[PDB]
Formats: structure tokens, C-alpha cells, sequence
RNA sequence: GAGCUGUAAGUAAGCUUUGAUCCAGAGAUUUCCGAAUGGGGAAACCCAGCAUGAGUUAUGUCAUGUUAUCGAUAUGUGAAUACAUAGCAUAUCAGAAGGCACACCCGGAGAACUGAAACAUCUUAGUACCCGGAGGAAGAGAAAGAAAAUUCGAUUCCCUUAGUAGCGGCGAGCGAAACGGGAAGAGCCCAAACCAACAAGCUUGCUUGUUGGGGUUGUAGGACACUCUAUGAGUUACAAAGGACGACAUUAGACGAAUCAUCUGGAAAGAUGAAUCAAAGAAGGUAAUAAUCCUGUAGUCGAAAAUGUUGUCUCUCUUGAGUGGAUCCUGAGUACGACGGAGCACGUGAAAUUCCGUCGGAAUCUGGGAGGACCAUCUCCUAAGGCUAAAUACUCUCUAGUGACCGAUAGUGAACCAGUACCGUGAGGGAAAGGUGAAAAGCACCCCGGAAGGGGAGUGAAAUAGAACCUGAAACCGUGUGCU
RNA sequence: UGAGUAGCGAAAGACGGGUGAGAAUCCCGUCCACCGAUUGACUAAGGUUUCCAGAGGAAGGCUCGUCCGCUCUGGGUUAGUCGGGUCCUAAGCUGAGGCCGACAGGCGUAGGCGAUGGAUAACAGGUUGAUAUUCCUGUACCACCUAUAAUCGAUCG
């Protein structure tokens, strides 16, 4: 269940197998959207913003469940498990080291 | 009460007009009478006023694309005032 | 004005604040644009002081 | 109208024929109006005629 | 635990690690009509009084309390009448009223259509409508019972007895019970004699009315006399009532194991191959059909708070067994009978038992009833006063589930801002209407036209998928055609 | 299908100009005809934005449309004396207590309720795309309040 701050790999979509990383994640649709990953071109019309608005080329949004958080000691994608030590819970990517990749 | 029995102003250019003859409108809460809302412009821009005058205007219809609904019934309110200046801008 | 329980004078702050939202809602009809500050995050602030005085006289008279 | 030590009441029941085809009827009780010494002033008030073991009237 | 500002895109200012918005518990706010209750009233409105207070030099205004009717409790006052009572005046109290799912129950009142091949006794049925009162269950209930052998034992409910005994214009049709097998298992408090005060009459007598205490059944119990026992049991639903000391269940939520690679494809969860967990191969989502991608499941944990079960102790409470029965009491206009009537499966008949109406009307332990009239003998049991858990009947909802149940003319009338549009003065009737795609990527631009539409271009696997939108059958209206 | 068939819901219009992409139908003018104890000017009952301005042409109007009583956006109703409430009662309708009845409820005294009637203080002119005795100009009246001084130990009743 990953965050705003964080850098994946997908699994299945058009462009698969492309790192990146995350700016918004959307979650009531829960689709999150990654750089670089499926462009999905606009008509935009001259508007009262855009000066004679046209086509431009913006990546949007994907589903959570084509993306794995990859393990940062080794660049192979986890399953993350979580546990906690003191007071809070933090990320154990569950091959034995835990992530520090939020910010 | 007596600073927000007063709710609104409403610029209209039958009210703009109606700036020459010092002559104000407002917009009071629906359940008041003309007699205390004298007493609340002394309080609020301290002056004093001559006369009041008051009317309704009833739940007129809504659009139809937009249901079939009524907008807010409204109690325009008009202050009369002989020496008290420009209040409000 | 959150969290501002020990003032034993909130009377001066209750007239003075709702005047103050007298001052904006009245100036919201012909311009004068900036919306956050008109009647959301000030009309909160007027329900604060009444639920730290209202208790004040229950846990005081009984 | 009630009773006193009964209170009584019509209560129904079918009529018959010769024939014996019904109809309904009621059996309303023996009511009398006497004044009786009650708690307080005598009052004028319904009682039934065989609830006759009280004194009467004073 | 990082985004949010409803359904709801667009904004434009803003909030947010100093912990938001959401999830659960607890508290403050709660305008107005409504039983409406200060008087009126066309419900959502109008007019006041009474004290306090703001305000103006005052009058107008405003603000929060306050005042309906029965009922109860306290004084005032108290007529026709003089003694008191109705009546009358103040102060407290919150008891009632209305609503309910009226589904289930209990009493009051109570039809006809229909069947008999017509129809009146009968039956449809003590059913539907109406009204009254309560509960989470109500009613019944501690033998004036069943029975006939040897008796056993409060009430309710399930199976058989059995469509039998029976009732019936002996027609249509109604229709039991005990014994037996089980479910779940508690029995108790008053009245009276007698005794101790209290008051009264009216005296050291008696009677009467209260207060305790004593006492509550038939193998005959109790009063009264005789003798012998006590700080051990019983309990806040029956038996008399309140409340601190201490384990679980609800109302949010945690953790939670196992995978890759190629191929066709717009995209793989598919094909082929190589692996792995399993108390986890329920279920759904993810660009197709996933145990190992996500949310989950099996198994484990958590609870500031507030309620419900409750275990323990603490408290209230509390003497129980025997004999003599030589006297005294055991529920009065009651039980019964006559007269018309309802219920008992039973239509007044050979008609017991049961309650109501009118009218006559007993005896008391050698009593009093009941064993399908009644009398005799024999067995059983003690009415006319009360209280009571469990087995059982229901769902407008709430929680978690299941289905050889429907998949939009079906399913609730109602998947869709439904009892809504709409028709009726009214009471009341009462519809139609789901699907772009994986994602809005919702057709920038060029051209004819005033626009609507349209041809190119463009997104997309597909626009012959263009927001009357998946698939597109028939009636039916059309276009050039081979034969005629 | 009937079928491009019956029907367009009384009646006097003609011409010029303008707007417009489009005009027998919309707007301006002259000429003509039509009611005139009414097709005129006012008030209540009802209806509830239909009222006015600006803009538009899908659907509505039995045709057409540039237009509208239809859509879109933004506006319009001012009262001490005008009708009514803060005054009165009629028919009725409710009705403390009280009668009366299987329940519900029926009837009724005191009192309130109830206008179509009784009582009561205003007019003339101007102004706006829309309101008027309501706003503005002048002129008075009615009820209650305070400061106002020819009397009375006279006033309210
Ligand atoms: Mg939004
Ligand atoms: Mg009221
Ligand atoms: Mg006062
Ligand atoms: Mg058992
Ligand atoms: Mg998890
Ligand atoms: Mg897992
Ligand atoms: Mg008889
Ligand atoms: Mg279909
Ligand atoms: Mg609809
Ligand atoms: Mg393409
Ligand atoms: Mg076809
Ligand atoms: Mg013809
Ligand atoms: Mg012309
Ligand atoms: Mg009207
Ligand atoms: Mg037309
Ligand atoms: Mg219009
Ligand atoms: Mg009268």
C-alpha cells in the first residue's frame, strides 16, 4: 500500500517493466499514476486558461495493483510485509531489509 | 441579534439609481419586524434614520433542467435616512 | 484559537469576532474575493467559544 | 351506567324462536337511582337492587 | 497515517506530520409546527398577560423564565344555613394524555358473500373491519383435578390416541379428552380465630376500628396448653427490598504466510516450461480465466470509554422440629335452584361440569363438593382472596451468513434524486425509465452551412463504440439491379 | 393500412419602409374596416412569476417565425390613515364543569370562535423598462408619550 514519495516498477501494462516514480495516488479510485507510463493525449480547446489550447501528452492514472515496490538493497520487486518496533510501524520489503523510501 | 438581523445589501440599478435620494436597501432575516431593524443601523454605522419600509417577496420557481425546486423566500428591507451619510461602498 | 481554555473574558472576543464576520459577509456582495478566511474558518471559531463557555458554567454549578 | 359493589354491565347474547332463528338483545342490570351515604356529602348515584346489605340514606 | 473540503466534475481561495477528512464511544447545541399545553387558528401562523432585565428623556420594541385540563399534596376562605360540606383562592408535584411493526397476545363488540347443488336451524366463523390495555413475550398455574388398577400427581407446548367416543334439518359438515412418549422443570404469600398497643363508645367490663407479631392445609392443617431448639440456611425475576468489593460479550481496528520466464495479444490471470507456501484451493477486484498482484480467508491479538451478562465476597435477613386435638376459626347474598342465553367437540336433550342477567336462597369437620341427570355405598379433593420463571408465537429492524431463487415485460409497485411524475375536490389510485470504453483518451485543427448536422484529420484494439452510445432480430418504409 | 384523404376551432384587411441568411405571418407608418349598456376603464373570487428588460430558435403555437403568455440570464411588489388582524356580534361550530351512553363517542350552560353586515384617521398632482392614496412635492387629521401653568384640595368613573 504505497505512498507519495515512493519509486516502483509495474507489472502488467502497456509499458511494462519501466521504473518511475509516484505524484498522486487517487485513493478512492485507487489508481496512482507514474511518470513516463501510458500517455493519454488531450484535445484541449481554446479555453479562458490555455491561449488556443491543443494537443499536449500527460501520463495518467493506472491501477494500484500493476505496481510492486521493489527492495532498494537489491532492485527486485517485493511483496512488502509490514511490522512494528517501538511506537510506530514501519516497511520490511520481506527479504530481510526494511525500505527507507518515503522521503 | 441587531448584527445580523441585517444580512445582505443588494446593488441593483434600481437601487443604484436610488443612492440619489439617500435611500438604502438591505436584505433582514425573514422573521423580523421594520421597527428593530431601525435599531440596528443606530448600532451598526451610527447614524439615525427617518422611516423603514419593508415587503416579501414570495418563493419564486426554479429552473426545470435544474428540478423542480423554489428559491429562498426574501424580505427586502428599505431604510430611510436624512443626514446620515454614505455608510457602506 | 484552538485550545484556549483559560480565558476567563471570552464575552470581549465573541462581540468582537462576529462583527468581524459582519464586516466580510457584508462586503462579499459586491467583490472582494478571498473565501477561506470569509465564513468557514471564522464561523468555526464562534462555535470554539461557546463550547468553552457553556461547560464552564456545568462543571461549575454542578 | 356501573354498579357499585359489582359493576354490573349489559353483556350480550342471541335471542331465539320457535323456530330458532337468532337476533342479538341485551340484558341490561336492575339499576336504581338512590342517594346513599358516600365519603363526604351523600350522593344521588346508580346501584344495583341486589346489592341490598347497605344502609340506606342519611 | 497523507491527503481532504458530501452525492458532484468545474472552479477560487484555503486546511494539512504541530496528526487532518473519515471509524467507534461520551457530552454541549437542538429554530418551528405537532398530545401542543398562555389564548386563538386554514397545521409550519397571529394576539397577549405576569415578573425580572437591555433600550429611549419617556411611549413603542426586544430577551430569557412563567401561566392548559384533569389528578394528588398543603394551607386560605367558605354560601342557600348556624355546625360543616359542596364551592372559591394561592403554593408544590410531575402521575396522565399522544405515537407505535400494531406483526405476535389478552378482554369488549361483531357481519355477509359462499357450502347444503334452492333455503330459515346450522356452516363459512367467533373468521375480516372497529375499539380498549400491556409485554418482550402475554394468557394459563400450585388440584373442590385426572382416574378405577397397583393409582400419580401444578400450568404450557410437540407426537400418537383419531378422523375413534360423540354432536347433526342424524344432512352437509363440525370433532375432542385421559392414559402413553418427550420438551423444560420452583412453588408460594394474604382473610380468620388468638394475642400486644392505639383510639372510640363508655367503663378497669364488653364491643368496634386500626397497628404489629403470630398463621395459610385434607395421610385435616391452624388457634390454645405441653417440651426443645438459635447468629446454620435463604435473597434482591414469584417468596422484602438498595448497593460497593470482581471474569466474560458487544460498540472502532491491527498483524497475517507463497513466482518467475517466454509466446500470441491493445493488455495476461490464458498456452508451454521451470519453481513455492498451505490451520490459508471461501469470495471479489486488477486492461482476458490468478492459492503465490491487491483487498481478504485459516489461526492469533486489541478496548480510553459506555452498556449487558454476570462468578466471588459484602449486605440484608432470619429458630425450626413434635405431641394433645377435651374447645375455637377456615374466605355469604357466595355455591345452588327457577327463568330466558352464551360457552364447553355436545344445536336443551337423559344433560353434569362452567360464567353473565333477574328473583328467591344453605350447612359449617358427624361438615362441603366431584366421579356425564338424580339417590345409595365406596375412592379422590377442599371453591367463593392474591403472585409467578422455562419449554412456545412472532420480525418494521440490527449483526454475520446460505440458496438446482429472479437477472430489467422477471425481481418488491419502486436497481434509475418512487409512493415521486401523473389522474381525483376528496378517501384513494399509481406508472415508464439499467449497460461508451481498460482508462475521458468525450473528436485539436481544415472545409460547406446562420446554427443543427456533415466530410476529412485525430484518440483508441475497435467509433460500422460517438454520450438516443455493447450485441441489433421482425413488422415496416427505401435504393440500382438477373428473370418476368 | 385508411392518406397525402377529412380537419386547421366564428370575423377585413391593403400597401410602403426597416430588420433579417430566410417574411402573406415579426416591428414602424398612412389608408381601410369592427364592437361602443361594450371586444372600453375599474374592483373582489381564483390562478400563482405568466410581470418588465436583454439574448436565443431544438421542442410548444393546429401553417410559418427574426416573434410570444415557451426556453436562458439578470431584475420588479415599499402603507399609522387601502382592504383585513391588535374592536363587536348572526347563522352556525367548538364547549371548563355537568347530562348521557357496550368502547370510540352524542348533546348542552358560562366563554371564546365566526363577515357578506355595525364601528371607525387622506387628499391633489408628478415620476419609472416594470410598483402606487404605499416612494417624492404641498397640505391636514387620529391615538399614546415627555417639557409646557387663565383653576382647584377638581378629576377618573
Ligand atoms: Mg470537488
Ligand atoms: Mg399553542
Ligand atoms: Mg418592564
Ligand atoms: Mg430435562
Ligand atoms: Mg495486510
Ligand atoms: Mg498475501
Ligand atoms: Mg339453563
Ligand atoms: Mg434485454
Ligand atoms: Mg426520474
Ligand atoms: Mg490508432
Ligand atoms: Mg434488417
Ligand atoms: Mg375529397
Ligand atoms: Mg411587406
Ligand atoms: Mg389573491
Ligand atoms: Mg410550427
Ligand atoms: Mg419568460
Ligand atoms: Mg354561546
Amino acid at each position: 500500500h504505497i505512498k507519495k514519495g515512493d519509486n516502483v516498477k509495474v507489472i502488467a501494462g502497456k509499458d511494462k517493466g519501466k521504473e518511475g516514480k509516484v505524484i498522486a495516488t487517487l485513493p478512492k479510485k485507487d489508481r496512482v499514476v507514474v511518470e513516463g507510463v501510458n500517455i493519454m493525449k488531450k484535445h484541449q480547446k481554446p479555453t479562458q486558461l490555455n491561449p488556443e489550447g491543443g494537443i499536449l501528452e500527460t501520463e495518467a492514472a493506472i491501477h494500484v495493483s500493476n505496481v510492486q515496490l521493489l527492495d532498494p538493497k537489491t532492485n527486485e520487486p517485493t511483496r512488502v510485509g509490514y511490522k512494528f518496533v517501538d511506537g510506530k510501524k514501519v516497511r520490511i520489503a520481506k527479504k530481510s531489509g526494511e525500505e527507507i523510501k518515503s522521503n | 441579534e441587531a448584527r445580523d438581523i441585517l444580512k445582505r445589501p443588494v446593488i441593483t440599478e434600481k437601487s443604484s439609481e436610488a443612492m440619489a435620494e439617500d435611500k438604502y436597501t438591505f436584505d433582514v432575516d425573514t422573521r423580523v419586524n421594520k421597527t428593530q431593524v431601525k435599531m440596528a443601523v443606530e448600532e451598526i454605522f451610527n447614524v439615525k434614520v427617518a422611516s423603514v419600509n419593508i415587503m416579501n417577496y414570495k418563493p419564486k420557481k426554479k429552473r426545470m433542467g435544474r428540478y423542480q425546486g423554489y428559491t429562498n423566500k426574501r424580505r427586502k428591507a428599505i431604510v430611510t435616512l436624512k443626514e446620515g451619510s454614505i455608510d457602506l461602498f | 484559537e484552538i485550545r484556549d481554555l483559560t480565558t476567563s473574558e471570552i464575552e470581549e472576543q465573541i462581540k468582537s469576532s462576529k462583527e468581524e464576520l459582519f464586516n466580510l459577509r457584508f462586503q462579499l456582495a459586491t467583490g472582494q474575493l478571498e473565501e477561506t478566511a470569509r465564513i468557514r474558518t471564522v464561523r468555526k471559531t464562534i462555535a470554539r467559544l461557546k463550547t468553552v463557555a457553556r461547560e464552564r458554567e456545568i462543571e461549575q454549578s454542578k | 351506567k356501573q354498579c357499585f359493589v359489582t359493576g354490573r354491565k349489559a353483556s350480550t347474547g342471541n335471542r331465539r324462536s320457535h323456530a330458532l332463528n337468532s337476533t342479538k338483545r341485551r340484558w341490561n342490570a336492575n339499576l336504581q337511582k338512590v342517594r346513599i351515604l358516600v365519603d363526604g356529602k351523600p350522593k344521588k348515584v346508580w346501584v344495583s337492587a341486589r346489592a341490598l346489605k347497605s344502609g340506606k340514606v342519611t
